[PDB]
């Protein structure tokens, strides 16, 4: 669980003699930074 | 004290005494209370037109003492002539101070709220009978428990019961109101029939059994 997700299709690699070049993609774990609330007060009945 | 009754189609004066007091024998003293001439109950109103005040006919009221006051000569004399003034005398007459009925119901549990008024002409207003009771109850209820200069432990703690409108406070208010109302011996019982809440507003109603 050190990474949230990764696209297995997106790995590209090229090799040329003694040299290789790599590219890939990772979905990092997303945060949850903001929370908004809408708090309302209403009348109420209680009865015998 | 007494019970009310009305003359029914071709009911004889014997029949009434027998049904309420058991023995028919008592009708004889019972006619003196209703001040009746010999035709004690008579069917026709154009026959009541003979001398209206000394008779009863179909649809007219009658007075029925309790058996203890049946034999009292003073009860006989008073019931003979007073007639409808019975109820008023029996539940009382006093000055009317409900001058501003719209107003006292805007500031209860505060002082200075009631005031004399004038009805008729040149005389302070007075209240009688059932309205005598509506006045005294409404005032008494809106008076704090130790604030009359004599005979304290009169009134209510209604000024003290303001709280978070949770139901225990509402039952407490109910009980105080019932105690308040049942204090006067003239009222038999009270009971709640509704309690209801509107945020910061209480509402409810009470039924009281007043003696006949």
């Amino acid at each position: 669980n050190e990474i949230q997700d990764f696209p297995a299709e997106d790995v590209q690699v090229i090799v040329e003699g003694n040299e290789a070049r790599i590219s890939m993609t990772v979905y990092p774990i997303r945060s949850f930074k903001k929370i908004s609330v809408s708090l309302v007060y209403k009348q109420q009945t209680l009865q015998a | 004290r007494f019970k009310k009754h009305v003359v029914q189609h071709e009911e004889t004066m014997q029949a009434i005494a027998q049904r309420y007091y058991g023995d028919v024998s008592y009708w004889i003293d019972l006619v003196e209370h209703n001040n009746l001439k010999y035709p004690y109950l008579v069917e026709t109103d154009e026959e009541k037109m003979k001398d209206p005040e000394r008779l009863a006919s179909t649809g007219d009221t009658l007075i029925i003492p309790i058996e203890s006051d049946l034999t009292d000569v003073s009860a006989k004399e008073i019931n003979s002539r007073d007639k409808d003034v019975l109820v008023e005398l029996a539940l009382g007459r006093d000055l009317n101070i409900t001058a501003d009925e719209k107003y006292f119901n805007e500031h209860g549990t505060s002082d200075n709220i009631l005031a004399f008024s004038t009805n008729g002409n040149g005389d302070l207003d007075t209240v009688k009978g059932i309205d005598n009771m509506k006045q005294q109850l409404q005032a008494r209820l809106l008076t704090p428990r130790g604030s009359l200069m004599l005979h304290p432990n009169y009134g209510s703690d209604l000024h003290n019961l303001f709280g978070l409108n949770i139901p225990e406070q509402a039952t407490l208010i109910e009980m105080e109101v019932l105690r308040t109302l049942t204090s006067d011996n003239r009222v038999k019982s009270a009971n709640l029939i509704d309690w209801k809440i509107q945020g910061n507003v209480y509402s409810g109603q009470f039924s009281v059994e007043i003696k006949s």
